RNA sequence: UUAAUAGGGACGGUCGGGGGCAUCAGUAUUCAAUUGUCAGAGGUGAAAUUCUUGGAUUUAUUGAAGACUAACUACUGCGAAAGCAUUUGCCAAGGACGUUUUCAUUAAUCAAGAACGAAACUAUGCCGACUAGGGAUCGGGUGGUGUUUUUUUAAUGACCCACUCGGCACCUUACGAGAGGAGUAUGGUCGCAAGGCUGAAACUUAAAGGAA
């Protein structure tokens, strides 16, 4: 954040990082940069942990 | 008077020399000059329209440090008064009730703890 | 090869300072082989050559670096002084004008509203500026200095800083582009007889009367 | 409280509460009179005879000594002015100042002085025209 | 050793080197910054300034003088005071070249009173 | 009758970069005269313009002209304000202080009237008839003390402390009836405006260009 909004590496690599969060299921959304702060969080990761997700797809109750 | 660029760089420029040819350019700018000027321009503008107990607030910080922080801040603008006053330096004006911005003020953030005055002797 | 020693009193209120920090004015002359002396019973400071002394032109720079450390110069800056593209330059502004309202106001101007036209002109040309009572110190580049010059003495003359700081900031940009370094730059710059007795004094009432 | 001026100064005489002659006052009261018959027949004015008599001779007071003051005992012997003292000095300094500016043309303070001095003739000669003291007819030069 | 007066005047865009006799009345050498360089901003460069020196200090030494005492000054009048690059670089060019320097002085010419108008 | 911690005048030693007229000095600037040397010198961000082998810039000696009164220069002094900074003399004027000197209410505020008299461009301080103060400083006076000072030539101060009157400001305190901004929308009115290669239209028309 800290380096110029124009910047070309700056938007490359925040894009990367949001490209590979949401892969990852830790970010739902890709739209915002905001995100990498407000929304990044351990529940994040911890939802997309097996016992979780299985909860989700409701293979458990 | 109504050029944004020039008058932005003067404004910022306590800023800048704090946290440094001088890069003024937003292109240019990185580093913790570029989130404080940033912030003080959003301040800027919000002041006209956003009520006053809004847009600016102090961080919360326990009364015994605060008044602690206030008091060594109020001795270093004293001892840079008096050494100015001895000597013959010109120092710009500042309004009765507010604090004068040292270099420290700058440096150290101290305005977002302590706040530009006190608003309880201005109130009364 | 007698020595060359230079000496400048200096105001009592300076002598705490000076004194903490005279370690490190010996220090940084020592480098050079200069020897210092600081006389607080006749609030003097002495700087003079010694038989290792190489370098002939050093004693001039110590010589201003103590007339700057009287001046209440902070000594970080002061010893900058010591390199040899740094310079000194003192402005006189007394002379200028002859009304006090005037002069007050036109020197305010120079610092300008929280120091912000001082600090901005400080920053444009590299230099450490303090304005004092009548006179204009300025330590710097010699590039500098001279920018500082005009700036304080159109000041003087009725030219707001402000239109300097501008002409600074496009002349720093149009530096970098080589295209129009010969052509000229001023396009891209903002533009009944009298009487010795006095009249006589109309008479009250009651000497009407009278 | 000066007028034409902005000074507020006090500075002034503190007569003292006790009207009597000092006990130490051992001369009669008839001599300090010739006395000053004398000096007012050399040409000395009243407040200049107080100030030699009390400088060298211990009459604090004209009055507290003799019982009258010496104004009254001037007129007493056929000594009297023919205009009041105070009259009678700013007179002349409103004439050196004209002799001054008729020399000195240019001094424009000078003539700024002369309407001071002369508005305070014309309030103290105003005074006197109506005690009497001096004749109606009376005019400033 | 023979004494001469090596009189500097070093301006913001020049400097000059001048060594005379202790009189001053006669002129031994006189090199300019300008007469050293190719173009005019460079007069005033501390490079400039050397290469005078150097040159004065030669003629010197052929004439026969040894020694010089050094009279640095700057524009002076209701200008600056202060003496440019030149003059602090010309003073040490003078040392290396092996001429003794005798004694070191500001003579700037300092008005008592400008010829500046008030109004 | 008092002789207002009302007013005026007088006298005593003083204070002032207050005013007027002469007078003196100073370095600087410009010019000129000689004077050594030779190709640059000023100025700009670069230049252009200007001076220059008939000697510029620069060096040394000297003379003249106009202006000015640097550093000392201070949140100091004087003046009603505008303003006033070299020395000496003259001319009057003024402030405060000191007085056991003098007149005795002669005073205060005042529309009218009278005298004097390129620029701005970031600021700002609740106000008053209003209490008690603190430090520093300027001018005067009183007292104390002991260091500078000095001695029957004449003059005869500086510093320290205490009081007091009057000033320029600074920091504090008790009291008082002192009686529009920022925007949004527009089937209205008035203006400004779109386009299609130019030549080239009454001419499907040349050369040369534009685009590609
Ligand atoms: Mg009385
Ligand atoms: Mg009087
Ligand atoms: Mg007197
Ligand atoms: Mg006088
Ligand atoms: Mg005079
Ligand atoms: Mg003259
Ligand atoms: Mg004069
Ligand atoms: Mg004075
Ligand atoms: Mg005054
Ligand atoms: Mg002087
Ligand atoms: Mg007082």
């Amino acid at each position: 954040s800290l380096l110029p909004p124009t910047d070309p590496f700056r938007r490359k690599h925040e894009q990367l990082l949001l490209d590979k969060l949401y892969a990852m299921g830790v970010l739902t959304t890709k739209s915002k940069i905001s995100d990498l702060e407000n929304k990044v969080t351990v529940s994040a990761i911890c939802r997309r942990r097996l016992p979780v997700i299985m909860h989700r797809l409701k293979m458990a109750e | 008077q109504n050029d944004l660029e020039l008058q932005q760089f003067l404004r910022e420029s306590h800023l800048l020399s704090a946290f440094n040819g001088i890069v003024y350019q937003d292109d240019q700018v990185i580093g913790k000059a570029r989130s404080r000027t940033l912030e003080m321009r959003l301040n800027r503008l919000s002041r006209v329209n956003g009520h006053q107990d809004k847009i600016n607030k102090l961080e919360k910080v326990p009364m015994h440090i605060r008044r602690g922080m206030i008091d060594k801040h109020v001795k270093r603008i004293k001892k840079y008064e008096q050494e100015a006053a001895e000597g013959g330096i010109v120092l710009s004006k500042v309004k009765k009730g507010q604090f004068r911005k040292i270099e420290s003020t700058y440096k150290k953030d101290i305005e977002r703890r302590i706040g530009g005055s006190i608003k309880a002797r201005d109130k009364e | 090869a007698e020595e060359s020693s230079f000496m400048t009193l200096f105001p009592k209120y300076r002598e705490s300072y000076l004194k903490t920090i005279w370690n490190d004015v010996t220090r940084a002359l020592d480098k050079h082989n200069i020897a210092c002396v600081l006389d607080l019973v006749e609030g003097s400071m002495t700087v003079k050559t010694t038989r290792k002394t190489y370098d002939p032109a050093i004693i001039l720079k110590a010589r201003d670096l103590i007339k700057l450390l009287a001046r209440s110069v902070p000594f970080p800056q002061a010893v900058k002084i010591l390199q040899d593209d740094m310079a000194c330059d003192v402005i006189k502004i007394g002379n200028f004008v002859t009304n006090k309202e005037r002069f007050v106001k036109r020197r305010q101007r120079l610092v300008g509203p929280n120091g912000n036209t001082l600090k901005a002109l400080e920053l444009l040309t590299k230099c450490y500026i303090l304005v004092q009572g009548n006179t204009v110190s300025a330590m710097g580049p010699f590039k500098g200095l001279k920018e500082v010059r005009r700036v304080v003495e159109d000041c003087m003359k009725n030219i707001h800083p402000i239109y300097h700081i501008k002409e600074l900031m496009i002349k720093r940009e149009l530096a970098k582009r080589p295209e129009l370094a010969n052509e000229d730059w001023s396009r891209f710059l903002p533009m009944k007889v009298y009487t010795p007795f006095p009249p006589a004094q109309l008479p009250r009432k009651v000497d009407l009367e009278i | 409280g000066r007028m034409h001026s902005a000074g507020k100064g006090i500075s002034s005489s503190a007569i003292p509460y006790s009207r009597n002659a000092p006990a130490w006052f051992k001369l009669s009261s008839e001599s300090v009179i010739e006395q000053i018959v004398k000096y007012a027949r050399k040409g000395l004015t009243p407040s200049q005879i107080g100030v030699l008599l009390r400088d060298a001779h211990g009459v604090t007071q004209a009055r507290v000594i003799t019982g009258n003051k010496i104004m009254r005992i001037l007129k007493s012997n056929g000594l009297a002015p023919e205009i009041p003292e105070d009259l009678y000095y700013l007179i002349k300094k409103a004439v050196s100042v004209r002799k001054h500016l008729e020399r000195n043309r240019k001094d424009k303070d000078a003539k700024f002085r002369l309407i001071l001095i002369e508005s305070r003739i014309h309030r103290l000669a105003r005074y006197y025209r109506t005690v009497a003291v001096l004749p109606p007819n009376w005019k400033y030069e | 050793q023979v004494f001469g007066v090596a009189r500097i005047y070093a301006s913001f865009n020049d400097t000059f080197v001048h060594v005379t006799d202790l009189s001053g009345k006669e002129t031994i050498a006189r090199v300019t910054g300008g007469m050293k360089v190719k173009a005019d901003r460079d007069e005033s460069s501390p490079y400039a300034a050397m290469l005078a020196a150097q040159d004065v200090a030669a003629k010197c030494k052929e004439v026969g003088i040894t020694a010089v005492h050094v009279k640095i000054r700057a524009t002076g009048g209701t200008r600056t005071k202060t003496p440019g690059p030149g003059g602090q670089a010309a003073l040490r060019a003078l040392a290396r070249s092996g001429l003794r320097i005798g004694r070191i002085e500001d003579v700037t010419p300092v008005p008592s009173d400008s010829t500046r108008k008030k109004g």
